[PDB]
């Protein structure tokens, strides 16, 4: 699940840089703010570079959340060794906090993909 | 943390059944309430231009 | 070998540091959005939609800084 | 194996460092809500109900940096 | 024993630099409640609950850090 | 032997700068959020402002993250 | 043996990013705040955050030309 949710982000953000390349082919380019000053072309770390660490991010939330899951081995030999009824709460709080985050994950990664198409028509 | 969860998914889901009802009530049951008083005014309009 | 297994252990360390940005980064937009909300009336809609999606953001480092030390134990 | 027996309680010293962001953000997160209920009246849900949530996401970061110490010992 | 001993030592002190967020939280928890009950009238419960109830919470990073520190020492 | 070691030890000082970049998609959430609900910067706006902010501050992130990718 | 150190030169060395990464959310919380209250729209708050985020990113570039010439040169 974790080589694949990397292979699977990989392909998203080469879509999105592609779409983007493509559509600057008939309505000019700039995507550049200028207020009588330079060095515009240094700072490209956007756009094309953005892509590259917005996929690493949004699939990294399936190895975080696989994370949270085998921490439990840990726990769990301690317990069958104060009472041991604080694991229980502990592990019902983290795993509703992981299935919420995916909702989180995905209403990021269509945000993230709106700005890119609004820059491209404008 | 599996019964654990199990546990906490029924009482969210028993909770969620009641305002997926209450909610449907604005727009399903809404629908009905909206035809039937296009239907009476619609039908005072033919009695009306009948008249 | 022996300098390799014991560099592996301490990668995993000094790796998560960056957990002071994104731990504190998730309670500086609750904590906006908190206040904000008793000024009236950004409730429903409106800035729910930026903290759920500010909050992803923030958080964001934290889940690509626990992949390298992760992959170096 | 010497050099990484004593590099595995090392690296749970250093793993720990994390603490401060998260100890930090169940106070940031307990002062906007404390100093925001005085303006009325953010009390009975509303404000209730993100002081619940945004400390449980604060917390995660000291629960996630925290199974990495614990796996190295 | 030699490099597992002297590395414990070492472990103990280092597990403790989470203080500086446990204690300044403390703090800051109690900043906002004094100058948030001057404004009339949180004082019985209300206010009073939330800041008892918070400073557990910031309190237990520092708890829970101490336990890593004092494991290694005994 | 030594530049194999060292090749852990180059990833792990590096990660340190997700701080700056972790909290800095906090401040930017921060004062859109309270700003937001003075009336009435919602479409566009105050938007473009916040979501241009993100990415050059989260610009800081993806550099810090390809030298440790670099070494490891 | 000089391999080893230069790997570590390129790890320190990325320490200056917190200022480089908070400097442009502290420019840019300032003019989100400053334009909502009318009317610091076209030009003059929006002409002076393309030049002063350029100020703050200077500390970044420099900081991180010399770690890259470590691992290079």
């Amino acid at each position: 699940i974790y080589i694949i949710g990397i292979s699977v982000s990989l392909w998203i953000g080469l879509t999105i840089l592609g779409l983007f390349l493509n559509k600057a082919v008939f309505f000019s380019l700039f995507v550049p703010s200028g207020t009588p000053l330079p060095l515009v072309p240094v700072l490209v770390l956007i756009e094309l570079l953005s892509y590259t660490a917005r996929a690493i991010s949004l699939g990294l939330r399936l190895a975080a959340n696989t994370l949270s899951g085998h921490l439990l081995m840990s726990i769990l030999g301690n317990l069958v060794k104060i009472f041991g009824l604080i694991p229980l709460a502990g592990i019902f709080a983290i795993v509703i906090l992981e299935f919420a985050i995916a909702c989180i994950q995905a209403y990021v990664f269509a945000i993230l993909t709106s700005s890119y198409l609004k820059d491209s028509i404008y | 943390i599996l019964l654990v969860t199990f546990l906490g998914f029924i009482a969210l889901i028993s909770k969620t059944v009641a305002p997926l009802y209450g909610e449907m009530a604005k727009n399903r049951t809404d629908h009905v309430v909206g035809l039937l008083n296009q239907a009476r005014a619609d039908h005072v309009n033919a009695v009306k231009t009948r008249i | 070998m022996q300098l390799v297994l014991a560099a592996k252990y301490i990668g995993a360390a000094i790796a998560t540091i960056g957990l002071t940005g994104a731990g504190i980064g998730i309670a500086i937009v609750f904590a906006a959005l908190i206040n904000g909300t008793s000024r009236n009336p950004s409730l429903r809609n409106t800035l729910f939609p930026f903290a759920i999606l500010g909050f992803a953001l923030s958080e964001a480092t934290g889940l690509f800084c626990l992949m390298i030390s992760f992959l170096l134990l």
